[PDB]
């Protein structure tokens, strides 16, 4: 899962690492 | 440990679905028995503590796939079900105590029952969330349930309320402003969970401060939505909301101080932190002001501060670094105003999970429907 | 390091004691040569870095016991010497700059000279106490030089000043209030030496706080005594005393807070420390206002703080202990008033060394006196 | 050297350690 900025994202929507 | 205030479940009058003369034939007779039983089951479940989301989902689909035979036309060729006004339904309300409300419409029943399942979801969420140990896939469960609940309330509101022929009174669950408030509290509460995670996982202070501030806003919007209601029934609820607003505004100020400290602004760091500690001590006030306020729903207590942990550590780091500039115990060159937080959360905001009622049961056939003679 | 503000030394015009026809025979005319040379020698030592108390004590003793024949009677019949008004003496004053003042009174000479000697001992003590190398026996030397200077001044004021026929001129060294201001400062400065010693030998906090409190009081009490003077000449010196009072009230609250912390009173320790830090900031502002006030003598600078050493640690120990029911940063619950200090010093209080002028030189006889023959 | 209370004192009037 990535957001509109292409940032890898947590199941809660927090950034991965 | 998370603390969620809960208004009570709605209670409804038992429905037999026994139509006597109106009912002619085995199929219509059998579909009325299944309505009666699928409803009785769903109702028994609401109070079952051994019930989980897979059980509720199953009971809910069964009943609602049958119930919609009373609502939607089968083959089209007509508008609604000729059976919509056949039965009188009676439900209590979350804020209204023992004073029920009755409409003879199937949509009233649909909505009211859908309102209870969604409530049950938020309740299943707070029971679990209240547990001390709380694994990570238990937290996901809590988070997901709040999201489902939110999605249901929203669906009921947007795609359903309009269809009701008589408008719900103020203070009633089926009025638009109230439902909107549940949606927001469901969202705000899911983010409390995300916030607990962001903190344990040691995410950036800017991310946690933004999410903390956004959550407080959701509480202020729910509170402002409930503002137009009668203080009699809404008073205690709106207290808890305003309480949470403070609680989370303080967390914003705490993690913002850390932001201002890393950017090496000492005066404003100290001030933002003074703010964090001030609001929290106030939130402990509203907590008791809330406990002794009278209204629908039980009283809950926070305890469990992970807050002072973080504050104490920030304060140390800040005092070591900032002293010799702003002073040791008596602080100088401190901004006279707390900074106004305008903060936007790019991570962790909760959308409701989109909800849809199931298709009308295939058990509803023109033949079964014709076996209903309203004469 | 110790820093003691110093007003300039008094200066005088040379006196030859040459009376020509008046003086007769070797005895009398030999006395006038001894006075001439003793005064001359005593005047040189004032400006000589070489000079120590042993040398000064001897020079002054010699000159004064000779000049004592211009004041006292030899016989006990008469109250006073017939030579008292024979010589015009001219002296400047610590606060009056270049402008001198004359009186033809031998007592005016005794007090102006004795005053300078006193002034010398304090200057000798300040050079000394200014060293970083400073040793114990040297520290004691400073303590002592100050107590001697004090006792000298006191003796002028008490037993001598009353005897001048010319009435006291405000701003001049020879008026009561101002001599009293010097007497106090000297004691105040001897106690600073002791305070440094007590803080270095790690004496009890109560003992230090009390001796610091008593010291600030002497300084306040000195400033008060000078309040009668015109601002032009007295402004800088008064700004100094005010500065020294603040510095030591800071120390009082600081070390007193430690007392309080040990007694487990948190909001008070916190409040005591905040007043300490607050007064120190005040003292720093005064030190600036002092550096910028024009007036007698050069400005001095404190530097050399041990203060936030002690302060940083008490603040650290107080918070570590007191977060609890008080901290962390925005503080509750703290007394609005600073804890009032009535603290009584059982140790370190300095009293002047009692001083007296030598009796009349053995060179003085009814005969050698009669060899003067005014007429 | 002892003050009025019989406590030993150094030259500065401070107690002896």
């Amino acid at each position: 899962t990535k957001n509109k900025d292409g940032v890898l994202v947590d199941e809660f929507g927090l950034p991965q690492i | 440990t998370h603390w969620f205030h809960r208004n009570p479940l709605k209670a409804t009058a038992p429905v037999s679905f026994n139509y006597y003369g109106v009912v002619t034939g085995p199929s219509a007779s059998k579909i009325c028995n299944d309505l009666r039983s699928s409803r009785a089951r769903l109702l028994e479940l609401f109070t079952d503590l051994s019930c989980n989301p897979e059980m509720m989902k199953n009971a809910a689909d069964s009943y609602f796939s049958l119930l919609q035979g009373f609502i939607n036309s089968l083959d089209e060729s007509t508008q609604e079900s000729k059976l919509r006004y056949i039965q009188n339904f009676k439900w209590t309300d979350t804020l209204q105590g023992q004073v029920p409300s009755a409409q003879q419409d199937a949509v009233f029943e649909l909505i009211s029952m859908g309102f209870n399942v969604a409530l049950w979801y938020t309740k299943y969420a707070s029971r679990l969330a209240g547990k001390e140990n709380i694994t990570e896939d238990e937290a996901k469960e809590v988070h997901r349930s709040l999201k489902i609940a939110a999605g249901i309330f929203k669906h009921l509101k947007e795609s359903h309320l309009p269809k009701l022929i008589t408008p719900a009174e103020k203070g009633r669950d089926l009025e638009s402003r109230l439902i909107e408030a549940y949606v927001i509290q469901c969202q705000a509460e899911a983010q409390e969970v995300t916030i607990a995670r962001a903190i344990e996982l040691k995410h950036a202070p800017g991310l946690i401060a933004a999410l903390a501030y956004e959550t407080a806003n959701f509480y202020q919007k729910a509170d402002h939505t409930l503002s137009s209601l009668e203080p009699a029934y809404s008073a205690k609820w709106r207290k808890y909301l305003h309480l949470k607003m403070c609680f989370y505004t303080a967390y914003a100020y705490c993690y913002h101080g850390e932001t201002l400290l890393a950017s090496d602004k000492c005066g404003e760091a100290i001030r933002s932190l003074q703010e964090a500690e001030k609001l929290y001590a106030k939130a402990e006030a509203l907590c008791k002001e809330y406990g002794e306020t009278k209204g629908p729903g039980p009283t809950v207590k926070p305890s469990g501060h992970l807050f002072f942990r973080k504050l104490g550590n920030l304060v140390k780091n800040t005092l070591e670094k900032c002293q010799r500039e702003n002073g040791f115990i008596y602080f100088q060159k401190i901004p006279t105003e707390a900074p106004q937080l305008e903060l936007k959360a790019n991570y962790g905001l909760v959308e409701p999970i989109p909800f849809e009622f199931p298709p009308t049961s295939v058990q509803w056939t023109p033949e079964t429907l014709a076996a209903f003679d309203l004469t």
